[PDB]
């Protein structure tokens, strides 16, 4: 969730630049990070694939879908080196799992409270 | 309230347009902005529907703080006028309306106690799967309005079954629901009430309401008690010859229950006769296969050829299960001088008339027509039955009508055994009674189980002793009915008391039946065969010495099905298992009374089968003694005539071991078409059950003493010693 | 509750006031709009009717966060607040009242047993 | 339900892994719905009836720990209420013959009759 939350403010930086340009991977830094927040969203969706009982459930869920569109995304741009601005902002529905996190920390506590964050 | 808003809108949108057009006065008028009246109600409009375009607006400041206090104003009003808005849109009639009768398309009405359990036993026994194709659709009328679950039930059957909310007695409701066109009438009883004459007299009164707006229509009742079925011959246009039926409850359910004492399993034979089951295949040596061998048979009605006529009654019977493979049990007696009888299996004294009805039992409705299509000349050779084509070529000892046994009547005091002086006598091969009866509970009518188990039919040492065990404040109201038959002993006490139970020797009974009266005071359908239950398992777990109650054979009344299960002391094999399948009903050791809510339909389809189970059941009632019944509310001895004598000549149920009669000599693996036609030829005997120990295919001995029934065996199914036969006994003196 | 209203609302129209007048402090004050107090109540009136005619609106980034965060706690505060303005309505009395003689016209008073078949 | 809860659910009870799960045909008012929203991470309700085998399936008596069933201490006949306990147990048994059950019976002479259920 902390790296989805940082994902997000690097789209949110880079929606200034243009839609499609071209950047050098050793001259930038922040495509850096993007990368290594990436590939471990990559190892985690791994994770996810190895322990699952059915295959096509655990398919055709919304994170599922969130690492396909931003994963191959970001591999196509390492390797033909140019960037495209897509659908990174499909990382902020992460935030609905933000009251589970909620639930974790021992911040809330009465269950009207966390559908009201929910 | 429409002339309010169009004022205000004009009057705004003109102010809008006079303030606008005119200009602010501190500045010299020269913020004007043309626009037109119409473009003014334009943005009226616009604005009120909070859409706001912005293509027109006011520019002035005049114009502005009017637009502000237009916003403030119509956002007040809508709030205070919504309230009237909505009584204006009301609260819609959601079952208000009437049937849109559709051509070639029947429809049948039903009417009565419209509850939630009720109406899915009726639909449950009438839309069945394996119903033939029929374009029937169903129509309830109640004045109640429906709760959530039963609207859920509609709705789920919403293609075939429709709801309107009105009353019988009303004639403009009866108008609605196209009454003058439908095919039948069908009312339910409540049978749960304090008083069951009450919901008696509303359903006969909902009869004649019925059949003053409509006299040529079909009615089927229900009726709770017996006597007062008799007030539906008072009424002028009730033809009972046009198909106008009443069903007793009580009556048919304490016959098949003595039915079942004289011979047990006949009560879910009978219940799988006439009802319909889906189709199942077992291929595993189980008793379920050879059970499921006997589901498939069905009853129908048919007109006999007239190659039959001529012939005695066993010929004709013999013909008919050798050539046609079809089982005729009864046939319809037509004489002027005394109406029309069912006669259930005559001696070979009685010759087939012209044109007389008979009774077969068979696996489908396309081989009944074998009987009106048989002709010696051009099918006697044949002998595959599907290739024969349709081509021609000082004491009284009865009663008055003297077909009951009777006896003086005697005090209750007479009848009432203390434990010790119950333990004193002896009694084996006796009934016993159990009634979970009370002073305030609804009257249950025991004379209905007494007269099948009291009919002149049998003899006098061929009586089986009744002993009721219950409360004395219940059965002292019941006594009125009861003091007439020769054999009756009461000892006062609970069924759950094992004592009693040990007095009455429940261990050397010939039967004991469970009953429940106190079935409306439980609010919960689920838990009102608590007392029934819990009295099987007390009998059950007994200890007898000279030796367990397990082998003790017991009838069980029970009113929800998935009860039954309960019966069974084995874990069950699946808890969605259908009753038809569970064993205490294949056994014959649990009576649901949710069978008689499908008789009803298999009255509808035919309403012949009702009479034949009547006249079968119920020991032979006659019209004549209902009248006599009717007019003295009482039973009424007779000294013996010829002719009442003559009347006591009838056939009984019985079963029969081949252990060691004249037939144990073929039940060693003899086919039963054979055994048939001994019986039938030699005895005039007619065979129509196997009543078949339980563990008797397996190959290693058991313990268990539990049997099921198969119904019409064909020719060459083979026989086990440790069989019973059910049979139609004569009379014979 | 009229009170309540009309002090949030004036409030909210002088804060859009001051936030549009004065300009963007990173933009040098060069996007200020001339627009008097009086045309920010007639904005606010028109924003929390769900109107918007579009005529007249918040120009600056930070007089167009603070119509969202306008927009959001008006929607808020009215959803809370409904339930009061139910209690205000109230429920009316269908029959209560008295009867108006009329001259000419005599009327007979029933009383007794009402029911629908008396 | 809350003198159950008090006795069980208890702050001094040692790490426990239960789950307790209610099942009643009757909804619950307001004041009783705050209870189980009070202990919603270890409590939960469903609608249905013990005599109805498909309320057992959904419940997963299959693979409970127990069943306990508690009895209306206050009502005009103990008797019917002890005939009903049985019932439940039957129907119970009925469905899952290996389950423990511990019920409460209110008339001494009613327990008997447990002796009569086979499993
Ligand atoms: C740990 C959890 C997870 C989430 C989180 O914390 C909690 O993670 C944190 C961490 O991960 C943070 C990020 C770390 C990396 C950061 C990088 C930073 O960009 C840098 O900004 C610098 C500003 O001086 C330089 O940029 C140059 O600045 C010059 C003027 O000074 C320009 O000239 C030149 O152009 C720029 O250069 C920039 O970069 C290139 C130079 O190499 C190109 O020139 C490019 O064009 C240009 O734009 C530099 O060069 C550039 O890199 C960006 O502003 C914010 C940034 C992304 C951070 C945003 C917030 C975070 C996500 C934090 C977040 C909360
Ligand atoms: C979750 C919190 C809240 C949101 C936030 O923090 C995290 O997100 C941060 C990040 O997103 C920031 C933006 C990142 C991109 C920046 C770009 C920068 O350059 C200007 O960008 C303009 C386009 O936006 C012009 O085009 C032109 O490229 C240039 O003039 C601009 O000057 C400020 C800028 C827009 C930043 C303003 C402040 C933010 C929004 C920060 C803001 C507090
Ligand atoms: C930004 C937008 C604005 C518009 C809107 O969305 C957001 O605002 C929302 C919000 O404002 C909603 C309203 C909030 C208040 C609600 C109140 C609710 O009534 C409740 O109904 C309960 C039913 O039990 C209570 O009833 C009590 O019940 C007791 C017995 O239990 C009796 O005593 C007596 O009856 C009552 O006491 C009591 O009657 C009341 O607590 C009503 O049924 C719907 C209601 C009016 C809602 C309708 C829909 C809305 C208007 C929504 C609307 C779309
Ligand atoms: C156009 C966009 C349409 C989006 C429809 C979203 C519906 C998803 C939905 O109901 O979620 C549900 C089903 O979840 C699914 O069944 C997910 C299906 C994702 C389809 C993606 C299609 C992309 C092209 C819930 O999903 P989850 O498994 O609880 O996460
Ligand atoms: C941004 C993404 C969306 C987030 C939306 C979160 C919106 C915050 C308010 C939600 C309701 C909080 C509340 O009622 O107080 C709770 C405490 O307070 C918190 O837990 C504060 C959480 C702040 C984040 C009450 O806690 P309790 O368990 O009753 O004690
Ligand atoms: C039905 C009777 C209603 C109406 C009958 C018709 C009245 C208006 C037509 C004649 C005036 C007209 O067109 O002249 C000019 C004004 O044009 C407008 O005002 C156009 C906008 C009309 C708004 C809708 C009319 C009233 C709404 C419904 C009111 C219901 C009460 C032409 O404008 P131009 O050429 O664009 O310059
Ligand atoms: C009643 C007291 C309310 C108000 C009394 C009047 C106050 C405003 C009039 C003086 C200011 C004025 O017109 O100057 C300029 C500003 O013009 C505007 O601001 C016009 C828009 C007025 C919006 C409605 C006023 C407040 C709404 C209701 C507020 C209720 C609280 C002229 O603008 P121009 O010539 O278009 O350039
Ligand atoms: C452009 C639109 C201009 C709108 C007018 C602007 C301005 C005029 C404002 C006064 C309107 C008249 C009030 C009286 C009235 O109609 O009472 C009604 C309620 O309605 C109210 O009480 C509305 C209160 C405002 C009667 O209430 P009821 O429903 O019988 O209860
Ligand atoms: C332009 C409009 C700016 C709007 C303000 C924007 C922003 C300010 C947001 C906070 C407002 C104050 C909250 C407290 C409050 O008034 O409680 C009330 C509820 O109202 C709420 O709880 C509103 C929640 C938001 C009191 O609740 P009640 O009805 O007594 O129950
Ligand atoms: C209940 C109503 C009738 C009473 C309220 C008075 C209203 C209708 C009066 C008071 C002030 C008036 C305005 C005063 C000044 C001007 C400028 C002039 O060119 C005529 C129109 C116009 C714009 C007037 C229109 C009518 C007006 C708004
Ligand atoms: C509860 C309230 C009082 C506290 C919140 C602080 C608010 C009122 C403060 C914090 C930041 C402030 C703004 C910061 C910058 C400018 C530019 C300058 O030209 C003055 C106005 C303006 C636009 C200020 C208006 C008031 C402001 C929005
Ligand atoms: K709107
Ligand atoms: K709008
Ligand atoms: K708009
Ligand atoms: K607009
Ligand atoms: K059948």
């Amino acid at each position: 969730f902390a790296l989805s939350i940082g994902a997000l403010v690097i789209y949110f930086i880079d929606s200034s630049n243009p839609i499609e340009s071209c950047q050098n991977f050793y001259k930038d830094f922040t495509l850096q990070i993007d990368m290594a927040f990436n590939v471990f969203f990559l190892l985690y969706f791994g994770l996810r694939f190895i322990a699952a009982n059915d295959k096509l459930w655990f398919w055709l869920e919304v994170n599922s879908v969130v690492d396909f569109f931003t994963v191959p995304p970001v591999f196509v741009s390492v390797y033909l080196n140019r960037s495209w601005l897509g659908l990174r902002f499909l990382r902020a529905l992460r935030l609905i799992q933000f009251s589970e996190i909620l639930q974790f920390l021992n911040i809330l506590k009465t269950s009207n409270s966390i559908k009201l964050v929910n | 309230l429409l002339s309010i808003f169009i004022s205000t809108w004009l009057t705004a949108a003109g102010f809008i347009h006079l303030v606008e057009n005119s200009g602010d006065p501190w500045e010299n008028f020269q913020n004007n902005q043309a626009l037109t009246y119409w473009e003014c109600v334009y943005l009226l409009m616009v604005t009120m529907s909070t859409v706001g375009y912005g293509d027109v607006y006011a520019k002035t400041t005049l114009g502005r703080l009017f637009m502000v206090f237009f916003i403030l104003g119509g956002l007040a009003m809508f709030a205070s006028y919504v309230p009237e808005i909505i009584e204006l849109i009301g609260n819609r009639k959601k079952y208000g309306g009437s049937y849109s009768a559709v051509s070639g398309r029947k429809h049948i009405v039903v009417c009565g106690h419209i509850t939630l359990e009720s109406v899915s036993n009726f639909l449950k026994a009438f839309l069945h799967k394996a119903r033939d194709d029929v374009n029937v659709e169903i129509v309830f009328l109640h004045n109640i309005s429906p709760n959530l679950e039963l609207e859920a039930l509609f709705k789920r059957h919403f293609t075939q079954v429709e709801f309107y909310q009105g009353s019988v007695l009303n004639p403009h409701d009866l108008a609605r629901v196209k009454i003058e066109s439908a095919d039948a009438c069908l009312i339910l009883a409540n049978k749960y009430c304090a008083d069951p004459d009450a919901e008696d007299a509303s359903n006969i009164m909902r009869v004649i309401s019925i059949k003053n707006y409509h006299p040529k229509i079909r009615i089927i009742t229900q009726m709770l008690q017996y006597h007062n079925k008799a007030h539906l011959l008072n009424i002028p246009s009730w033809n009972w010859k046009e198909g106008d039926d009443a069903i007793c409850l009580a009556e048919l359910k304490l016959g098949f229950i003595a039915q079942s004492c004289l011979a047990q399993g006949l009560s879910t034979m009978l219940a799988n006769l006439f009802s319909m089951r889906s189709f199942i295949k077992i291929e595993e040596d189980t008793w379920q296969k050879y059970y499921l061998e006997g589901v498939s048979n069905e009853m129908y009605t048919e007109y006999l050829s007239s190659a039959f006529v001529g012939l005695s009654f066993p010929t004709v019977c013999e013909l008919c299960f050798v050539k046609l493979k079809l089982l005729m049990i009864a046939i319809e007696y037509k004489s002027a001088n005394r109406e029309s009888r069912i006669l259930i299996n005559p001696g070979n004294h009685l010759k087939i008339q012209e044109g007389t009805l008979g009774f077969f039992i068979a696996s489908d409705a396309k081989e009944v027509k074998r009987a009106f299509f048989y002709c010696k000349a051009c099918h006697d050779d044949i002998t595959d039955p599907k290739r024969i084509k349709k081509c021609g070529c000082n004491v009284k000892k009865y009663d008055s009508t003297g077909m009951f046994h009777w006896c003086a009547p005697k005090e209750i005091e007479k009848v009432i055994l203390t434990r010790s002086e119950a333990a004193m006598t002896v009694l084996s091969g006796h009934v016993v009674v159990c009634i979970f009866g009370d002073v305030s509970s609804a009257l249950i009518g025991l004379r209905n189980l007494v007269m099948p188990l009291r009919a002149s039919n049998f003899h006098y040492h061929e009586l089986k002793h009744i002993v009721f065990v219950g409360s004395i404040e219940y059965l002292k109201r019941e006594w009125e009915t009861l003091h007439n038959f020769p054999k009756v002993s009461i000892l006062p006490g609970t069924p759950l008391s094992r004592a009693d139970l040990r007095a009455v020797n429940i261990n050397l009974c010939d039967m004991c039946v469970i009953l429940s009266a106190n079935q409306n005071n439980i609010d919960d359908t689920s838990l009102q065969d608590k007392e029934c239950i819990l009295a099987s398992l007390n009998i059950k777990s007994m200890q007898f010495d000279d030796t367990t109650g397990v082998n003790i054979p017991i009838i069980t009344e029970l009113v929800n099905d998935t009860n039954v299960q309960f019966l069974d002391q084995a874990a069950a094999a699946d808890p969605d298992t259908e009753l038809y399948l569970t064993q205490p009903f294949a056994c014959g050791t649990a009576f649901a009374v949710s069978v008689l809510d499908s008789l009803m339909s298999a009255t509808y389809f035919n309403d012949n089968i009702l009479t034949l189970i009547r006249t079968l059941v119920t020991g032979g009632a006659t019209p004549e003694l209902e009248a006599l019944i009717a007019e003295e509310n009482a039973l009424r001895g007779g000294y013996s005539t010829p002719q009442t004598l003559a009347n006591r000549d009838r056939c009984r149920v019985a079963q029969l071991a081949l252990l060691d009669g004249p037939f144990a000599d073929l039940g060693d693996g003899g086919c039963y078409g054979d055994l048939f036609c001994k019986a039938l030829k030699t005895y005039n005997m007619l065979c129509f059950g196997i009543y078949r120990l339980r563990d008797a295919h397996l190959s290693t001995p058991s313990q268990c003493t539990k049997r099921y029934v198969i119904t019409n065996p064909p020719y060459e199914f083979e026989l086990v010693p440790t069989d019973l036969i059910f049979c139609l006994m004569q009379f014979d003196s």
